[PDB]
RNA sequence: CAGCAGGUCUCCAAGGUGAACAGCCUCUGGCAUGUUGGAACAAUGUAGGUAAGGGAAGUCGGCAAGCCGGAUCCGUAACUU
RNA sequence: UCGCACGCCCGGCGGCGACGACCCAUUCGAACGUCUGCCCUAUCAACUUUCGAUGGUAGUCGCCGUGCCUACCAUGGUGACCACGGGUGACGGGGAAUCAGGGUUCGAUUCCGGAGAGGGAGCCUGAGAAACGGCUACCACAUCCAAGGAAGGCAGCAGGCG
RNA sequence: GAAACUGCGAAUGGCUCAUUAAAUCAGUUAUGGUUCCUUUGGUCGCUCGUACUUGGAUAACUGUGGUAAUUCUAGAGCUAA
C-alpha cells in the first residue's frame, strides 16, 4: 500500500506509538491568502518537500505557470511565456524559462494546460526552488 | 671529534676535542638519553656515567 | 663492515652479498638474493609472506 | 685524480634511453660511445658515467635531426661497485651535455650514480639525489 | 625390385574438458614402440627449450625465432564500387 | 589577571577602569537562493545520461538546504520561443564619445562587485586564506656554493632588460 | 627602560583583467535554510558539590659552538605569566 520507501514513512511532528486503550496528521497554512486543500489533510501520504505537510516554507516570490510535462514522479515541468520589449526594434520577443516545480501528490487530477501558481522556497534539489501551491482547472474540458 | 660536555648540578660546560676513534667506541650507536659508561674516556675520568644528547654534523 | 637489514625479507645483509635497488623517485631498497628481489618487483606484500621477519612482527610469532 | 674503476656496461649502440633533464627531449638514441677504440663485430657499449654520442628521436624538434653528446646517468644492467654492491636504477637515463661538461639543461629527474658524479662534477651540481 | 615413414575407394563411432567429428585424458577393442639391445652422457650434429642489458645495430632481405591469439563489455580511422 | 586615586566599622565591608570571556541581539559582511537582462556562429540539429545527466527514498560532509557526495528506484531533462558545441583583440555594470530623433562604437583604467599574483594541486595558524611582500610538492624559470647544502616569486612602489 | 614571552593586525591596501558568455556582473528579493574578529545594549552568587591565590616548564641573560652559505639550530643554569 503505502511506505514503499527504504525507511519508515511518517510526518516528523506526529507520534502514534503512545499506549493505546486513526493516525494523527500535522499541516500548516501557507499565508498570502491561499487555502489549504482538503486531501492534504484527508490523505495518508507524507512528503517532506510539500509547503503544507513538509519542512519547507514559501518565502520571497510567488509567480505562476502552465504545466507541460508530468513524466516524472512527484514533480512536474511548467512553462512560463513572458514578453520582453526591445528598445531598438520596437517589437516584442517570445521567450520562456521552463523549469521544474515540485508537485506534491496532495493534488490528484492535474492535467495539461492547467495554470498553476507557484511559490519560491529554499532549494530542495539542484535546480528546483519552487513548489506547487494550488492548481486551477484548464479552460473548459471538464470531461 | 668535539665533545661539548655539560654538568647540570653546577651548570658549567666545556668543549673537548677527541682525535681518536678508539676513544669514541663506547659512544657510537647510542640513542637519546642513554646511560653510557664513560670510564674509558681517559685516565682521570673514572666512574663517570654520562648521558648522550647529540649535536651538529660537519655541515651544520 | 656496515651490516644492514634487507628491505623485503628483513634478514641482515653482509657487505659481500646482496643487491642494491634504487627506484626513479629516489629511494633505495635492499635484497639479500633474487628470491627476495623477484617478489618486491611484482608488488608482493611481505606481511602476507610467512618466512619474513615482518610476518613474525605481525603475527607475534617466535619470541 | 679520479680513475674509472671499470663497471659492468650494457648499453650498446642503438639503445634508446630516456631524457632525465629539462631540455625538452624525451629519448636519446645512442649512435656511438666516445672513447671506445673498438673490435671487429663488437658493438660499442656504454656504462653509467661515460661520455656518449646520442640523438633525440622524439621530443623538441630543434634538438632532433642532429648529433648531441651525452653522459649516461642511469642504467638497467646491474654493475659492481668496488666495495661489492650491485646497483641498477630500473631505467636507462642520460643527459644532454657539451664537450666541456656543461649541461644544456638545469635540473635532473631521478638519482645519479656515484661514479657519474666525481668524473663529471657539474652533473652532480644539479643532481637532486645521489646513488 | 623389400615386412619400404610413399600411394590406394568405402560402413560404425563411447565418456570428460571443450563452440566443435578441433587439441588432451580415459572406457570397449588393439599393440609392444615399429630391420636389434646393453654401458657412459665427449665434440660436432638433428629436434626441442631458456637467457641478465640493449632491441634488427646481424643479414641482400625481420630469414628463422619471437609477440598477439579464446570469450564478454566498450570502441573502431583514412578510403570506397 | 593587572593599574590608579582612597574611604566605613570594631579583622569585616566598599570605588574608577583596562583586558578577555558562556550566551542572545547590533554592525561590516560572506555564501547560498528567485525573476529579468549578454557578442557572433547551422560550413554546430538533435544534445546530455550508469564517468549524477533528470527527480524521489535513506544517509555522509558542510556554517547549514541541495547528486555537493554515496546505494537503490523512474529514464528521463533540453531544443526550430536556437538546445548542445565552438570562437569572443568578452571581467561586467554605473557609464564615455558622436549625435534631430531612432541608435552606433567603446567601456582593463581611480566607483562598485568577481578573479589572480608564473601554472594548477594541497594546507597550518588565524573569526576571516585554499593567502602567496604565508607555507608543501611538481613543472617552466631562477640565486649563492667550499659541491656538503641553502634560498626566490615587482600582472605592487620607483627602477632595469626584452 | 634595550631585548624577549603574550594579545590584535598582516585575509587591509595597491596592481592587473590572464580566466570567465545566465557564469561574473546589474536591478527586486529571502537565510522561516548559517556563521560572524572587533564595537554597542543585556545575563555573567540562578547549578547544591590552598582559595589571603595551586602546579611546574621556557624565552632574554651566562656559556659551547656547528656551517662555505640562511630571519638555520642545540646541549648545561634558571626565572615570570
Amino acid at each position: 500500500d503505502i511506505q514503499t520507501e527504504r525507511a519508515y514513512q511518517k510526518q516528523p511532528t506526529i507520534f502514534q506509538n503512545k499506549k493505546r486503550v486513526k493516525l494523527p496528521r500535522y499541516y500548516k497554512n501557507i499565508g498570502l491568502g491561499f487555502k489549504t486543500p482538503k486531501e492534504a489533510i484527508e490523505g495518508t501520504y507524507i512528503d517532506k518537500k510539500c509547503p503544507f505537510t513538509g519542512n519547507v516554507s514559501i518565502r520571497g516570490r510567488i509567480l505562476s505557470g502552465v504545466v507541460t510535462k508530468m513524466k516524472m514522479q512527484r514533480t512536474i515541468v511548467i512553462r512560463r511565456d513572458y514578453l520582453h520589449y526591445i528598445r531598438k526594434y520596437n517589437r516584442f520577443e517570445k521567450r520562456h524559462k521552463n523549469m521544474s516545480v515540485h508537485l506534491s501528490p496532495c493534488f490528484r487530477d492535474v492535467q495539461i494546460g492547467d495554470i498553476v501558481t507557484v511559490g519560491e522556497c529554499r532549494p530542495l534539489s539542484k535546480t528546483v526552488r519552487f513548489n506547487v501551491l494550488k492548481v486551477t482547472k484548464a479552460a473548459g474540458t471538464k470531461k | 671529534m668535539k665533545l661539548n660536555i655539560s654538568f647540570p648540578a653546577t651548570g658549567c660546560q666545556k668543549l673537548i676535542e677527541v682525535d681518536d676513534e678508539r676513544k669514541l667506541r663506547t659512544f657510537y650507536e647510542k640513542r637519546m638519553a642513554t646511560e653510557v659508561a664513560a670510564d674509558a674516556l681517559g685516565e682521570e675520568w673514572k666512574g663517570y656515567v654520562v648521558r648522550i644528547s647529540g649535536g651538529n654534523d660537519k655541515q651544520g | 663492515m656496515k651490516v644492514e637489514l634487507c628491505s623485503f625479507s628483513g634478514y641482515k645483509i653482509y657487505p659481500g652479498h646482496g643487491r642494491r635497488y634504487a627506484r626513479t623517485d629516489g629511494k633505495v631498497f635492499q635484497f639479500l638474493n633474487a628470491k627476495c628481489e623477484s617478489a618486491f618487483l611484482s608488488k608482493r606484500n611481505p606481511r602476507q609472506i610467512n618466512w619474513t621477519v615482518l610476518y613474525r612482527r605481525k603475527h607475534k610469532k617466535g619470541q | 685524480s679520479g680513475a674509472k674503476f671499470r663497471i659492468s656496461l650494457g648499453l650498446p649502440v642503438g639503445a634508446v634511453i630516456n631524457c632525465a633533464d629539462n631540455t625538452g627531449a624525451k629519448n636519446l638514441y645512442i649512435i656511438s660511445v666516445k672513447g671506445i677504440k673498438g673490435r671487429l663485430n663488437r658493438l660499442p657499449a656504454a656504462g653509467v658515467g661515460d661520455m656518449v654520442m646520442a640523438t633525440v628521436k622524439k621530443g623538441k624538434p630543434e634538438l632532433r635531426k642532429k648529433v648531441h653528446p651525452a653522459v649516461v646517468i642511469r642504467q638497467r644492467k646491474s654493475y659492481r661497485r668496488k666495495d661489492g654492491v650491485f646497483l641498477y636504477f630500473e631505467d636507462n637515463a642520460g643527459v644532454i651535455v657539451n664537450n666541456k661538461g656543461e649541461m644544456k639543461g638545469s635540473a635532473i629527474t631521478g638519482p645519479v650514480a656515484k661514479e657519474c658524479a666525481d668524473l663529471w662534477p657539474r652533473i652532480a651540481s644539479n643532481a637532486g639525489s645521489i646513488a
